[PDB]
């Protein structure tokens, strides 16, 4: 069901990471409530860089973040970003498959064949055609 | 009404923290308190229902209404800093009440990756023409006169292109009509000549074997059949005669070539007839109709072989438990006509092709009544007590049924 | 600059967490894909952050194994202020 | 469960029949938040007072100290007409024939010439 | 049960094997 | 509780909850409730038999009661019917008095009207000679507009939005069918073009400099084709786009949002300009002018800004509501800001001096929907009693009442000549009303008793499948067009 499937679509696949990342120099078998606590405070930290550097070169009457405005917004967050060339020295890491598209075919519609009927006045060309 | 939280539910938390030795009027203090902050929430998440026009609620009307009382909407940790998680809200946690507790790592990497939906996109249509609403998929439903027939000139003329497409002279029209009769929602009151069509129509196109006459018969069958607002079991005493005689009729044409086309044509058959039954099977009437009928058809002597054939099919595609009973007692028989057919030079015959189809489906249904209900050994000599129709052979297409579910 | 010579090296070394999921919770928040370099190092800032607690704990699990629990993501996330949360409910 | 049944009776006596998938589980969640951050500043008023056996005084100057730091409110209807009648008191500027876009002063916009870093 | 309209219902009122001539004289 | 009338049976259960002094602080409603006065209108024939049973001392306190905490305004006239009395009533500090609607109004339309205020009574933009080309093509359309009535019924062309799992949050339709707006939960803002013409966006400032200017072919040359789409979607909102508006030039987008901020997007550089942060709360609804200078947002925060895109400062701040300010809008002539709330109370604001100049009391749910009449004499308010009240502006006596709709009335719109009424709610439905027989017979009492004219009125219908209807529009060819996330 794609209606719910919106917000599903990428927090299963965040949870795949989770485990990934669990396991990297991490236990096994994880307590269930132990995992979505932490990938809710991994969904609460992305979406906390979001709108903190956005404010932050807004601030400085910008629309797109720099690299400045983010070493800036870790700062103001307590991270430090000089350890990230130290993370990916560390060969101990891997890759996630992206989700698959829900529609293969693009745009497969070609409605229905049975033309009938023209426009009045009143009803440009560009409105969909009058039906059978 | 003030229905408060219970307060036997307060001193359980107030003692797993400990604070013990709490009094009934110390623990009552809260549960007045805490129920009014959760109505205090609820009824300004209200506020971002009716104005987002959610109706349906998206996990996030409480977020934003923990947000607006200056409260993080962070559930499951607290900040005391706020620094790292301000009023940013982390989607809550996805917990239950049926719930394991404790789940493998591999099992969450197991877990597939959801599709992500198709994106938002604009689409137009028409609510009314000049009053009138359309019947579009994007919408919801003494002399005396001379009578009028009860359809419009117009659907006249529209029985007459869908039916004069349906007898399949270019593939395109057959399909758009086929679409057309399997979605048009103002087909009832058209659908007694519809179904007078078709019934009258197979009666005299097997006066003439015609096989694609009755291909695209059956096709029309198949796409008045899925459509969803007709209503059918009224008109199924012309239907079932029409898929009786495409299945258990004398088929005398080409021996071999034709078998595969009309073997097209009995695959149709029995797939339509079990959803016809399905869309009218009260107590006895229609199924027992079928079974007795199938029955005695089977148990015919010297009977046509096209007619045997296709009553086999019948009979088989009935589901799982039918052949678990009705495909058990007849085995013997089975091999004996075949053995009756091999016996003897002639093969000018469609008996010889019939012989080789039946065993061959046979022989496939055994096979999941072997998989389903029984353990596999002695694959080699022992189907010899079935009159070794199959044997070794059908124990590797077992084989390779064994693979096939390993793969799974 | 380090840091700035570190991101340069970035056009290829896919992340554990795919630039399709780490720039779906971007978007989300505004953030949108100009460069695919700074959607990694935004995906190996959130991979150090997860990959950093579950090396913390494992001396927890150590003291009480290499089972993930909730009683060594409770003392884990203790020193960094985070009060983690038993279900409780279910 | 025990306190998550009753959770649906609050709902359920206010009226919603159908909400979110987990709202029961998350208003549970939440009042367990609220009963644990008003008895934890509960016993801290009782140590205060020098005593163990958590009384009401405690407790009820926890209630409000918790609205404090949090609730706010919306600002209140005599302070918001205060601001407006000093608001609303100044004349409405003329403005040009031919101004060209209309915008304020640059560092009020988010019209920067908007840099990056370099794909070397 | 006997006022049941799905009794009356055509195709359970009809035995198929008769409707069909069958190339039968 | 329970001998109370069924329209306040959301207002009890907000009572139910409120048992303590620090509860009653925390709403600010009940607390703006408990200093102000209900004003309760009765006749002087009911308030003789009410005064002849307070002014003895034997009840001696109920009286102290009424005298402390209500007002009462006193006509000369019939006492009001029950149904006639349910028709106006409903809302917190309810029935407003008849001195609030006794000032002057200038409800006419601009460039004699005597009711038209003057071109400088508020300082306007400017028209050019391309403005007088506008309204040649303009009249052209007019010609092929049909005078609607009950007769030629218009024909809906609903352009529904399909997959939307983002939560369409709202919708804004250009003054001619060409840009279509959407406001998303997921905080975005997407542009659609609607006419065989995609959306170009432009090279840059390093960029359109060059394409030269005064060629007069330059406005076509400016927007470049390297950009060009039939979507554009606009990022920067940290929250769900609740409001969308457009300008009557085409450029300037404007949305708000939860973050408590008003955006002015850019429609030839599809690029944020401007972030207004007044609010500290969640911006329910924003449009700009329909001269396009000015806009007014309403928000949490229990008012509603005036704003000039010059400033980064409001103008003026409308204050004067008890609960959230849900619906601005602007009058046809900009003089006036009529803003319904979430108290079930509509008030017109004069853009001069900030006062509320009429009170429109008499829905029963909050207001979710309004619309101005294109003579500027009426007004269309819809809430979630599917009520659409028709209110006159020159003496405000709620001359109409449109009860076919059943849930939420979340848009409504006039033609553009005014002779049918569109009505669209979350019953999935758009009906249209007569709004020149609703008007035809249009005081000293301060109402009309007005009839159950809703069945004479109702033209049509107009299910829609499983899909709300979020926007209506009348094209300039009066077409209607609605935009609903189909569900």
């Amino acid at each position: 069901n794609p209606a719910d499937n919106y917000h599903l679509a990428r927090r299963r696949t965040l949870q795949v990471v989770v485990s990934s990342l669990l396991t990297e120099a991490g236990f096994e078998s994880a307590e269930k409530a132990s995992v979505e606590t932490l990938t809710e405070m991994l969904q609460s930290y992305i979406s906390e860089i979001g709108r903190s550097a956005k404010s932050y070169c807004e601030h400085t009457a910008r629309t797109q973040p720099t690299l400045s405005d983010i070493v800036v917004t870790l700062v103001e967050m307590g991270f430090n970003v000089d350890t990230l060339p130290a993370y990916a020295k560390r060969s101990q890491r891997m890759v996630i498959t992206a989700p698959p598209v829900t529609n293969q075919p693009v745009t497969p519609k070609a409605l229905t064949a049975g033309q009938n009927r023209p426009h009045p006045p009143h009803i440009p060309s560009h409105f969909p055609e009058f039906p059978d | 009404s003030n229905t408060v939280l219970p307060s036997e539910s307060m001193k359980v938390v107030a003692e797993s923290m400990g604070i013990a030795q709490i009094q009934e009027e110390t623990c009552q203090l809260l549960t007045d308190e805490v129920s009014y902050r959760i109505k205090e929430i609820a009824q300004d998440a209200l506020k971002f229902m009716h104005m987002g026009k959610r109706q349906k609620l998206t996990t996030s009307d409480i977020d934003y209404a923990l947000k607006l009382k200056n409260v993080e909407p962070l559930y499951g940790f607290h900040a005391q800093e706020f620094i790292p998680f301000r009023f940013a809200s982390g989607g809550g946690r996805e917990l239950y009440f049926y719930e394991e507790k404790e789940v493998d790592l591999s099992d969450i990497i197991n877990t597939p990756l959801p599709r992500v939906p198709l994106d938002v996109c604009l689409k137009a249509h028409w609510l009314s023409i000049e009053g009138c609403q359309p019947a579009i998929p994007e919408n919801p439903p003494r002399l005396k006169p001379r009578s009028i027939h009860e359809l419009s000139v117009e659907q006249q003329l529209y029985y007459k292109e869908i039916t004069e497409a349906c007898v399949g002279s270019c593939e395109a029209k057959r399909a758009e009509a086929l679409q057309s009769i399997a979605t048009d929602p103002g087909l009832y009151q058209m659908l007694p000549r519809f179904s007078t069509f078709i019934s009258e129509g197979v009666r005299v196109n097997v006066v003439q074997n015609n096989l694609a006459l009755l291909i695209y018969l059956m096709r029309m069958v198949k796409a008045l059949m899925d459509n969803p607002t007709l209503y059918l079991e009224k008109y199924v005493h012309e239907l079932i005669p029409a898929v009786m005689t495409c299945i258990v009729s004398r088929q005398l044409c080409l021996r071999p070539d034709v078998d595969n086309h009309w073997a097209l044509r009995d695959f149709a058959a029995r797939l339509v007839a079990q959803i016809c039954k399905h869309f009218s099977t009260t107590t006895n009437n229609i199924q027992s109709r079928i079974t007795k009928t199938f029955t005695k058809s089977w148990v015919d002597e010297k009977t046509p072989w096209t007619t045997r054939y296709g009553s086999i099919a019948g009979l088989a595609e009935l589901g799982h438990d039918v052949i678990k009973t009705l495909i058990l007692p007849r085995l013997q028989q089975e091999g004996e006509r075949i053995r009756s057919v091999l016996d003897g030079p002639v093969l000018s015959n469609i008996d010889r092709i019939g012989a080789d189809h039946v065993q061959s489906l046979l022989l496939k249904h055994c096979a999941p009544v072997l998989a389903k209900l029984r353990p596999p050994p002695d694959n080699q000599d022992a189907y010899r007590a079935e009159f070794g129709s199959l044997g070794p052979l059908l124990c590797s297409q077992v084989v390779k049924a064994r693979a096939q579910a390993a793969l799974q | 600059t380090p840091l700035v010579d570190f991101l340069m090296q970035l056009e290829d070394y896919t992340p554990t967490i795919p630039d399709a999921v780490t720039g779906y919770y971007l978007n989300r928040a505004g953030f949108e894909a100009s460069d695919p370099r700074i959607i990694r190092l935004i995906s190996l800032a959130a991979q150090k952050f997860i990959s950093d607690i579950a090396n913390d704990a494992l001396q927890h699990c150590k003291m009480k194994k290499y089972t993930l629990t909730m009683e060594d993501l409770t003392p884990a996330l203790s020193e960094y202020g985070i009060n983690v949360k038993k279900p409780h409910y279910f | 469960p025990k306190d998550a049944q009753m959770m649906a009776q609050i709902l359920k006596d206010m009226g919603i029949t159908e909400y979110e998938p987990r709202v029961i589980n998350q208003m549970l969640e939440f009042a367990f938040r609220y009963v644990t951050t008003i008895l934890d500043d509960a016993k801290i008023y009782s140590s205060h007072a020098k005593k163990a056996t958590v009384d009401a005084d405690d407790v009820r100057l926890a209630i409000q100290c918790r609205a404090d730091q949090s609730f706010t409110s919306p600002p209140p209807r005599d302070f918001l007409l205060d601001i407006a009648r000093q608001r609303n008191q100044t004349p409405l500027p003329l403005i040009k024939p031919y101004s060209g876009p209309r915008l304020p002063p640059d560092r009020y916009c988010l019209t920067a010439p908007n840099y990056r870093l370099k794909s070397l | 049960d006997l006022l049941a309209d799905e009794n009356f219902l055509m195709v359970t009122q009809l035995h198929w094997e008769d409707d069909i001539i069958w190339d039968g004289e | 509780h329970g001998d109370q009338e069924c329209y306040y049976q959301d207002d009890l259960r907000v009572l139910s909850s409120l048992t303590k002094k620090e509860h009653m602080k925390g709403n600010e409603t009940m607390l703006d409730f408990r200093t102000s006065k209900f004003v309760l209108r009765i006749s002087r024939d009911s308030y003789q038999l009410l005064k002849r049973h307070l002014q003895e001392k034997q009840n001696n306190q109920i009286w102290n009661i009424v005298q402390e905490h209500l007002y009462i305004d006193i006509f000369d006239g019939m006492p009001r019917s029950k149904q006639q009395i349910d028709a106006m009533v409903g809302s917190l500090a309810g029935e407003a008095k008849r001195e609030a609607n006794k000032s002057k109004v200038f409800f006419g339309l601009l460039k004699q009207d005597p009711n038209a205020p003057p071109q400088n009574r508020i300082p306007l933009p400017e028209l050019k000679d391309s403005d007088k080309l506008d309204k040649i093509m303009n009249m052209k359309e007019t010609t092929k507009r049909v005078r609607l009535g009950p007769d030629c019924l218009p024909s809906i062309c609903f352009y529904t939005f399909l997959n939307a799992y983002q939560g369409l949050t709202a919708v804004d339709v250009t003054d001619d069918s060409s840009l279509i707006a959407g406001g998303f939960a997921d905080s975005t803002v997407r542009v659609w073009s609607v006419t065989p013409k995609k959306l170009r966006s432009v090279k840059q400032a390093s960029d359109l400099s060059l394409i030269d200017k005064e060629s007069d072919d330059v406005l076509e040359r400016i927007m470049d084709e390297k950009t060009a789409s039939e979507l554009k979607i606009l990022y920067g909102h940290s929250g769900p786009v609740y409001g969308a508006s457009f300008s009557p030039d085409r450029n300037y987008l404007l949305s708000s949002s939860e973050d408590g901020t008003v955006r002015l997007w850019s429609l030839q550089t599809f690029t944020c300009l401007v972030g207004y942060k007044g609010h500290n709360y969640p911006v329910w609804d924003t449009q700009f002018s329909p001269y396009g200078y000015y806009f007014v947002s309403g928000g949490h925060d229990r008012v509603a800004r005036l704003w000039a895109t010059d400033h980064y400062q409001p103008l003026r701040i409308f204050a004067g509501h008890l609960a959230d300010v849900n619906c601005t809008r602007f009058h046809p002539n900009s003089n006036y800001v009529a803003t319904g709330s979430a108290d079930r109370t509509v008030r017109l604001w004069d853009v001069l001096n900030g006062n509320c100049v009429r009170i429109f009391t008499g829905h029963k749910g909050p207001i979710h929907s309004l619309t101005f009449s294109p003579n500027g004499r009426f007004l269309a308010t819809g809430a979630t009693d599917g009520r659409v009240l028709l209110w006159d502006i020159g003496h405000g006596l709620m001359v109409g009442e449109l009860k076919g709709h059943t849930d939420t009335v979340c848009s409504l719109r006039f033609s553009r000549d005014g002779e049918i009424l569109a009505s669209g709610s979350m019953d999935n439905t758009v009906r249209l009303w007569d709004a020149i027989k609703a008007f035809e017979d249009l005081t000293a009492t301060g109402h009309i008793n007005l009839p159950e004219n809703s069945q004479e009125l109702l033209l049509g219908t107009y299910m829609t499948k499983s899909t709300p209807v979020v926007h209506l529009h009348f094209t300039r060819r009066n077409l209607v067009l609605a935009a609903g996330a189909y569900s």
